[PDB]
Parts: C-alpha cells; structure tokens; sequence
C-alpha cells in the first residue's frame, strides 16, 4: 500500500525516504540507480524494498468514501 | 450526537427504527452502513 | 589495555566501521548477536484507535507505528511494564503518544511520525521523542490522507528488546568478516577455473599480508582481527549500540555467577 | 494459536530456574548444566572460554530443539578441579574480558573525528 | 402468512433454541458494528423465526477463524428484502 517503514531484511528505516526518491527522479532526472545509491540505499536488501514498492494508496485515496 | 447508521454515498448519518424501510434522505441508496463503535479498540503494535 | 582491542575506521552517527582484535571468535560473534537482538529500545506497543476513515486498517497502521523508531538515549532509566508495580502502563514505564490528523486541504495530506505528540510525563530524560534524520524534519510517513478522511489515535510506548519482536532493534545490519586472505582455510572456494581470478578481493585485504607462495600451512593460526561495522537506526547512538552490546553481554554472564551464587 | 508468547524465550517461566546441575555418570568429574532461557548466545560463549582451561578435560554444549529456549552444558575436569569452579572461572574471566573491551573502545571512540 | 424473521437480539422464550457462542457482542438491531473484535464462535447476525415462539436462526462466526468486523451494510432486495452482508477483517 504505501512504503514500508523497515527493510524487511536487516531493519534500515526506509519509510522516511519515499518522496525524496520520487523527487530525485522527476525534478533532478536522476536513474533509480544513481538515486537510491544518493539515498544510502547501499546493500540491494534495502534497495529492492524501495525500487519494487508500488503505491497502490495513491489509488485508493482516489474513491470517495 | 449518536448515529447507527450512515449511508453507501450521501454519508449523511441517517438512523430510525422499524417500518422505516431502508432509504436514506434524497439519496434512495437502499444501502446504508452500520456505523462504527465508541467501545475503542486497543491493538498489539506487533 | 591488554586484551580485546578496538581499533576505529570510521565513525559518524550512524555507523562504526571498526577492528576488533586479540579475541575469539566466539565472543566477537556473542556480541555480534547481542547487539542485532538484546539491546534495550522503546517502541509503540499497543495503539487505541478513537477513529480511522483512513484508507488503511487499523492493525495495518499500528505496526507501522511500531516500527517509528523512538528516542531511546535513557532508556534504564525506564522500566519494562511486567516488572513495574502500576497496573498495566504508567510514567514509571511507559510514554504515552497522540496521533490527531485530519484531511483538510484538498490536495492528499500526508502523516508523519514528526506529528506524534508525547502526552505522559517523561521526567527529565530523554526518551520516546519520535527519531527524524530526513532532510526535512519530516520523520517516516505514517499514513495519507484525502479531504474528509481523519485518524485519532493514542499509542504506548514500552521498553522491549529484538528477541521479542524486531521492532525493538537498535542495529540495522552488521558487517563482520575475518581472515580476508583464505589462509586458515576456513572456506573452500567454489571455481571454475581459476579460484584467485573469479572471487572479488574484499576491503580488509589492504590491511593484511598475503600470504607468501611457498609457505607451508599455518596450522597453529587461529581468528583474531575481525573487521565489523555496526548500523544504528537512530533510537540510540552508535557508539551505543557497541558499548552496551558490551554491556549486556557482561550482564549475561553475571546473572550466571549469581545463579551459582544463590544456587 | 499453538504459538508460544515471544517473552518465553528470555523469560523464566515458573517452577524454573536459571541452572539445574546434574552429575554425569558416563564419566568421572563431569557436569551437566541446563541453562534456561538462554540460546547459543551464551552457549558457544561460555564453551569457548571453557576451552582455554587446560585444568578442563571436556566442554561442548547444544541446544537439542530450536523451538525452546535453553542449552546444554557439560564440563568434564581434572580430579581435584571442580567443574562448577571452572564454570566460575571461565565466566569472571569472560567478564573481564570484556570490561577491557569495553574501555579500549570507548576510548578509541573519542579519538575519533565525526 | 403471519410469519417472518426478525434481525434482533433473542433471549430465550418458550423455544430456547439457541447456541453456545455468545449474543453479548450483537447490538438491539441483531448486528455487530464495525470495530467489535469477534472470534470463536461469537454469533454475528441474531435471527428469529416463529414458526407453526422464538426458534434462533442466527449466524455465528466460522469456528476457525477470528477477526475484527470491517463493515455491515444493511439492505433491500427486487422483492423488497431485508438484506445483511457482515465483512470480517
Ligand atoms: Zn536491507
Ligand atoms: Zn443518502
Ligand atoms: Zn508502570
């Protein structure tokens, strides 16, 4: 639904980094690569839990009640 | 101020008792949901 | 100081590449482990839900909220609930939180954990102040909210470690490695045509000797130097995470001697 | 449902304690110790030190079923040396150890720039 | 003719048929409301049929299983029916 709070692997926080990462990529046009690294995602444990979220809340906020 | 039932679209908190059918005020939704409860529910953070 | 050895890369708020050496193997592992799962935190853990109209479930929400690492410096001076002599929760061992948010403007309102408010007393020590390191002061995003939407909550924070629910860790991952240059043969690598030419050269191998070429087998060497780094999330400082790993390890065995003891 | 509460894995339920010392009869001079609530933790710990005993003929422990929290010790030692003693020893010695640790480090910590 | 069900909480007249899960949870209307955590084999929808007192017609929750109620919609069908759908989370 909406990012994970923890990497479920080794605990790093990770929901504190989604809307940066959609910034880096839209106004910065930056590549998921170079912009995860640019978030300390460093170990690909914690990389996948942000390149693989899908935002299904964005859809649901969507209906009206 | 108390509601027992709300309504499928108008939301509007509609609540009566029997012989009363099932509609709601303007909105004919002949559907209406149950409302919530106040006894709060407490929830294990695990 | 004769004895185990500590030897410091780098250091930051948030990691502690260092060298640990003249020790076994065992206790750099035992303190390994002790600081991925017995390390003292606070954490939410339980949550009154007075409303959510919110997109989510309530249980949904409350574990996310039990995963919002919280300030845990003073930590002792903070007891667990199953020994405190209150009923069920109280300043003596628990912070209490609020969550009030409602979907004002029209554009979606987002929940951080910067818009969690302690209610109880904490008396002079710092604890239960939800942790922020984004560069925005904005902390974990809880929740999101449309116009008309709303999420009254109140949590319970309580003192609790990673054996009993992950939540509860104050490390992040562990790097720990040994013997960079395969010369106690501890391993056996795996190749298909040239061992030395397939496997990428570590780090820690600039900090060591390789090994000369017509050196019989060393079999009297054991491990010593092992090369950790220790990850803190942020509920406690680094350095912390080593020192009281220390700390409750050494509590460990004493809680032994003791048995013996009264035994 | 079947599932036990996490807090039994570090808690002491009732009726138990920490150790139960039982004499090994296969053997003269040897120990059993069921520590409770402890994992390998401990185990290997204690184990290791005990090995650096040369008084000590015998340590290995284990811990016969990952779904309970508890291991087995058994020392074996020279006549004379009491195994509970060496237990002792290898646990002050453990102890020190890491108070030393300890230091160095929070001193090597300071040192630093960050 | 002259016979119906009733969506209301039953308290044992004359007929006693009725089950072990408890009604304690159900509201007057003969439904739980939403956020009333549930389990066992609690009863959901309270229901009652006279036929020729009180004889409990009444759905309890699945024996294995035990949640929360998500949501009661109440409604009608093409021959004007009372209608009942509880979601359990
Ligand atoms: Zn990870
Ligand atoms: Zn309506
Ligand atoms: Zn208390």
């Amino acid at each position: 639904m909406i990012v994970p709070v923890r990497c479920f692997s080794c605990g790093k926080v990770v929901g504190d980094k989604w809307e940066s990462y959609l910034n880096l990529l839209q106004e910065d046009e930056l590549d998921e690569g170079t912009a995860l690294s640019r978030l300390g995602l460093k170990r690909y444990c914690c990389r996948r839990m942000i390149l693989t979220h899908v935002d299904l809340i964005e859809k649901f906020l969507r209906y009206n009640p | 101020a108390t509601l027992k039932y709300i309504c499928a679209e108008c939301s509007s908190k509609l609540s009566l008792s029997r012989t009363d059918a099932v509609r709601c005020k303007d909105c004919g939704h002949r559907i209406l949901l149950k409302a919530r409860t106040k006894r709060l529910v407490q929830f294990e953070a695990r | 100081e004769e004895g185990p050895q500590v030897k410091i890369r780098e250091a930051s708020k948030d990691n502690v590449d260092f060298i640990l050496s003249n020790v076994d193997l065992a206790m750099a592992n035992s303190l390994r482990r002790v600081m991925i799962a017995e390390i003292p935190t606070l954490a939410i853990d339980s949550v009154e839900v007075e409303t959510n109209t919110t997109v989510l479930a309530d249980e949904f929400i409350a574990h996310r909220l039990g995963l919002i690492p919280l300030q845990s410096m003073d930590i002792e001076q903070l007891e667990y609930s199953r020994d405190c002599f209150c009923e069920d929760h109280c300043d003596k061992c628990s912070v209490v939180l609020t969550l009030q948010a409602f979907g004002e403007s029209e554009s979606t309102t987002n929940v951080y954990s910067k818009d969690l408010v302690i209610v109880s007393n904490l008396m002079g020590r710092n604890i239960g102040h939800p942790i922020i390191q984004d560069k925005e002061g904005n902390g974990v995003l809880i929740c999101k909210l449309r116009k008309g939407q709303e999420l009254k909550l109140t949590c319970v924070a309580k003192k609790g470690i990673a054996k009993e629910h992950a939540k509860w860790g104050p490390a992040a991952a562990i790097e720990f490695e040994y013997d960079p240059w395969n010369k106690l043969k501890h391993t056996d690598y795996w190749y298909e045509q040239d061992s030395a030419k397939e496997w990428p050269q570590s780090k820690n191998c600039e900090y060591e000797d390789p090994p000369n070429e017509g050196d019989p087998f060393d079999y009297k060497a054991q491990a010593d130097t092992f090369y950790m780094n220790v990850e803190s999330v942020g509920s406690i400082p680094v350095d912390q995470v080593v020192v009281r790993g220390i700390d409750t390890l050494q509590k460990k065995v004493a809680s032994i001697l003791l048995a013996l003891t009264q035994m | 449902m079947n599932a036990p509460d996490r807090f039994e894995l570090f808690l002491l339920g009732e009726g138990e304690s920490k150790l139960k010392i039982d004499p090994d009869t296969k053997a003269p001079n040897a120990v059993v110790i069921t520590f409770e609530k402890e994992d390998h933790t401990l185990g290997n710990l204690i184990r290791a030190e005990l090995l650096n005993d040369r008084k000590v003929l015998f340590a290995a422990y284990k811990v016969e079923h990952p779904f309970f929290a508890r291991f087995k010790l058994r020392i074996q030692t020279t006549e004379g040396y009491d195994p509970k003693d060496a237990l002792k020893n290898a646990c002050n010695s453990i102890i020190n150890k890491l108070g030393a640790l300890k230091t160095n480090f929070e001193t090597e910590w300071n040192l630093q720039t960050l | 003719m002259s016979i119906t069900e009733t969506f209301e909480k039953p308290q044992r007249t004359n007929t006693l048929r009725m089950k072990h899960g408890t009604y304690d949870k159900l509201d007057d209307d003969g439904l739980i409301a939403p956020g009333v955590r549930v389990s066992g084999e609690d009863v959901i929808i309270g229901k009652t049929t006279p036929i020729s007192s009180k004889r409990d017609a009444s759905t309890p929750l699945r024996s294995t299983e035990n949640g929360i109620v998500d949501q009661v919609l109440v409604t009608t069908n093409q021959d004007g029916l009372k209608f009942v759908k509880v979601r359990v989370r």
